[PDB]
RNA sequence: AGGGAAACAACCCAGACCGCCAGCUAAGGUCCCAAAGUUGUGGUUAAGUGGUAAACGAUGUGGGAAGGCUUAGACAGCUA
RNA sequence: GAUGUCGGCUCAUCACAUCCUGGGGCUGAAGCCGGUCCCAAGGGUAUGGCUGUUCGCCAUUUAAAGUGGUACGCGAGCUGGGUUUAGAACGUCGUGAGACAGUUCGGUCCCUAUCUGCCGUGGACGUUUGAGAUUUGAGAGGGGCUGCUCCUAGUACGAGA
RNA sequence: CGCUGAAAGCAUCUAAGCGGGAAACUUGCCUCAAGAUGAGAUCUCACUGGGAACUUGAUUCCCCUGAAGGGCCGUCGAAG
């Protein structure tokens, strides 16, 4: 995880997810791109 | 399209029970599959299964379109045994419990409950057998969790396909 | 379960290869079921006993009567244990045929009482200098608390008066001799109290 | 002049409320305004005109939208750091009566009359009471 | 001074001659502490937002304008 | 019509922006190591040489020697080394009395606790007739740390180391 | 870190529904604890006499009777 204030799809197999409440990032490629809050 | 319009198409060997508020599948290779259909639902009945839901809502959208995949899969795994190839690093399957040995000091015995049942088909590999696929799914995740696959050399429990993030150092 | 007993001094034991092992000896005079307390009558599962010898003069009626319900002529005392799952009639006797050798133990007693301790002895204080340049307060606390935030003391500060008589309960005492023929336990090291103290004998809580 | 009630003649009335899914605070408004006495033409603030209540199945009172996990109950056990807390959820597995006292006490004053009126809140656990010799009607039905 | 803003010279309403177990209002309010709507009609909001807050980041959701892709068969998913 | 400094001692108490110990994610993480970022405040968290020191620099340890709030916590608990009244001296400034981005030796720390607080320990009354004993546990407090050699195994991993 | 899984024919730990998961939290361990005025519970013991006035939870007064037990006191304690 990264955890940031602004969560960005990084690359184009990035996928953004509201999960409980959070706004994360999923990538299928890269677990790098994952990232957490924003 | 939405998937609460697409009907089930059941085969003839699933003998459904309709009880007005809870839907109750029998069937065999597997039967007593029972959901508490929620209340924002409507089951009716054909030659073949099909779902609506009851009111303009966004939440119930949702709903009756889970609860045609999970009759989808129920139904299908009362007709077929869902399965599963976990490829892993040495398996003495025995009976009704397994046995693993995954790079540790210990063996870590792990038990299996009703409904699953693993086999032994060959050297370094895994075949499961269930009728929902629910507990098909937490089984073969509840197996990962014992070894995740490192990257670099490459060790642990996979499943059956590759997509596995390698590294070279 | 457990068992009510008195201590009787320590004394040691060498074994054979040559360890001296420390010894209190817990003398047993046999208990005696007076009560058995159930859930359906009482809201738990206990039992009560007696250990004995109390003068004629010294039981109230009220005591005799308890004492006579059981037929059990009984004394000093009356103590309790909670059960999980023992039958035990109002008449029965508890020896120390409840434990072996090994069979670690939990020994609780009340504690020699220390009269009205200072901080250094009852919270293991520092004290401050003796001589350089120290005024009157060599082995008094220090500060209590802060200024004015909070102003005032927190509760539980540890400050002094009596080290005294509390239960004190001494756990994993390994049973060196189970002594039947003449009523004693013997057990590896320290046991609260003085000698002569009523002392509760019962098995390990942490095994 | 006007009426004044007067605590050896003031009539009060044994009452069963089934909180069986009921809202907690507007449960315990309706007990609140019965244990004061706002229900009755007899009010007078300083004594206590107001009805027995008996509460029986306390736990099945429900909050609303997320106060279940959420809505911590607490209190300061006096020595520092001793703030404790417990939520909805397992203060009703650990006492669940608590949860309709609580939110019934401080709804009443937070005085000696609210403490006589508390002591006339009787809520319990299960589908009864022990309480069939006073013998109490249903209300809020 | 009084009433309201929990408490609060200076903020809001209002300027206390005295008595009343009379009425109507202002600010502010009307579930219970605590006086008065658990009032009515139509919505919005799921955060306890209300009941602390900025750059910026989000298929959160309601509304209103517009474009073209719109069955010669579109947006992601199977038989060269 | 007075709220008496800096430091040390003694005793603390909270936060978490976590130093160790615990749980994870990513890695330019082969492994021993790490880097960074989440989660976590339960418990722990040096002794000294120098200087009045806080700090700092060293020496040697530790698993670690955390950062902060509390009248820069704490003198009706202690100290009184620094600043610091009156003495004296040096350098400097001033004709001088005297003075100091200055140094230097010397130099009185009062209180028997009423109330709140806190640690202990009783006396009264009440618990619905009274009594001797034994109790349940709503609640509260304490506790909670960690190193090393070995045992699979010089194995898994790594050309090797 | 997830299973199943839509809204959004797919994918997605989640929106329903099910799991793993830390010295944190609640127990487990020790001690205090019914002044817990919500004052709880057990076992056992003790008391089984008349009359008058005035007001009839009835109180007050007189006579008799003072039990179970508690205390004062004394000899003391590894208790103070």
């Amino acid at each position: 995880m990264k955890v940031r204030a602004s969560v960005k799809k990084l690359c184009r197999n990035c996928k953004i997810i509201r999960r409980d409440g959070i706004v994360r990032v999923i990538c299928s490629a890269e677990p790098r791109h994952k990232q957490r809050q924003g | 399209s939405r998937v609460a319009k697409n009907p089930v198409k059941l085969p003839a060997g699933v003998e459904i029970k309709l009880a007005g508020q809870q839907l109750s599948i029998k069937g065999a290779k597997g039967a007593l599959e029972l959901k508490v259909h929620p209340s924002v639902e409507v089951i009716q009945d054909s030659g073949e299964l099909r779902f609506a839901a009851r009111n303009g809502d966004q939440q119930t959208r949702a709903m009756a379109g889970t609860t045609r995949a999970l009759v989808n899969n129920m139904v299908v795994g009362v007709s077929q045994g869902f399965e599963r190839k976990l490829q892993l690093v040495g398996v003495q399957a025995k009976g009704q419990v397994l046995s693993l040995s995954l790079g540790f000091s210990h063996p870590v015995d792990y038990e299996l409950p009703a409904g699953i049942v693993a086999e032994t088909p060959s050297q370094t590999d895994i075949l499961i057998k269930g009728i929902d696929k629910q507990l098909v799914g937490q089984v073969a995740a509840e197996i990962r969790d014992f070894r995740p696959p490192e990257p670099y050399k490459g060790k642990g429990v996979r499943y059956a396909d590759e997509v596995v993030r390698r590294k070279e150092a | 379960i457990g068992v009510v007993g008195r201590k009787c001094g320590m004394t040691r034991i060498f074994t054979e290869e040559g360890v001296s092992i420390p010894v209190t000896v817990i003398e047993v005079e046999p208990n005696r079921v007076t009560q058995f307390k159930t859930e359906e009558t009482d809201g738990y599962r206990a039992v009560q006993v007696t250990a004995g010898e109390r003068r004629a003069s010294r039981v109230t009626k009220a005591q005799a009567g308890h004492f006579a319900k059981a037929n059990v002529a009984a004394g000093r005392g009356v103590w309790e244990f909670r059960l999980g799952e023992e039958q035990y009639a109002a008449g029965d006797q508890i020896t120390v045929d409840l434990f072996q050798a090994g069979q670690m133990v939990d020994v609780t007693g009340e504690s020699k009482g220390k009269g009205f301790a200072g901080t250094i002895k009852r919270w293991n204080f520092r004290g401050q200098d003796n001589t350089h340049g120290n005024s009157v307060s060599h082995r008094v606390p220090g500060s209590i608390g802060q200024c004015q935030t909070p102003g005032r003391v927190f509760k539980g500060k540890k400050m002094s008066g009596h080290l005294g008589a509390e239960r004190v309960t001494v756990q994993s005492l390994e049973i060196v001799r189970v002594d039947a023929e003449r009523n004693l336990l013997l057990v590896k090291g320290a046991v609260p109290g003085a000698t002569g103290g009523d002392v509760i004998v019962r098995p390990a809580a942490k095994a | 002049k006007t009426y004044t009630a007067k605590p050896e003649t003031v009539q009060r009335d044994w009452f069963v409320v089934d909180a069986a899914g009921q809202t907690l605070g507007r449960l315990a408004t309706e007990i609140a305004r019965r244990l004061r006495g706002k229900h009755k033409p007899e009010y007078t603030p300083h004594v206590d005109t107001g009805d027995y209540i008996v509460v029986i199945n306390a736990e099945q009172v429900r909050v609303t939208g997320a106060k279940t996990t959420d809505k911590m109950y607490y209190h300061h056990s006096g020595f520092p750091g001793g703030i404790k807390s417990i939520n909805f959820e397992k203060l009703i597995a650990k006492a669940p009566e608590r949860v309709i006292e609580t939110a019934v006490k401080g709804m009443l004053p937070k005085n000696p009359l609210g403490r006589d009126m508390y002591r006339k809140l009787k809520v319990y656990k299960g589908a009864s009471h022990p309480h069939t010799a006073q013998q109490p009607q249903e209300l809020k039905i």
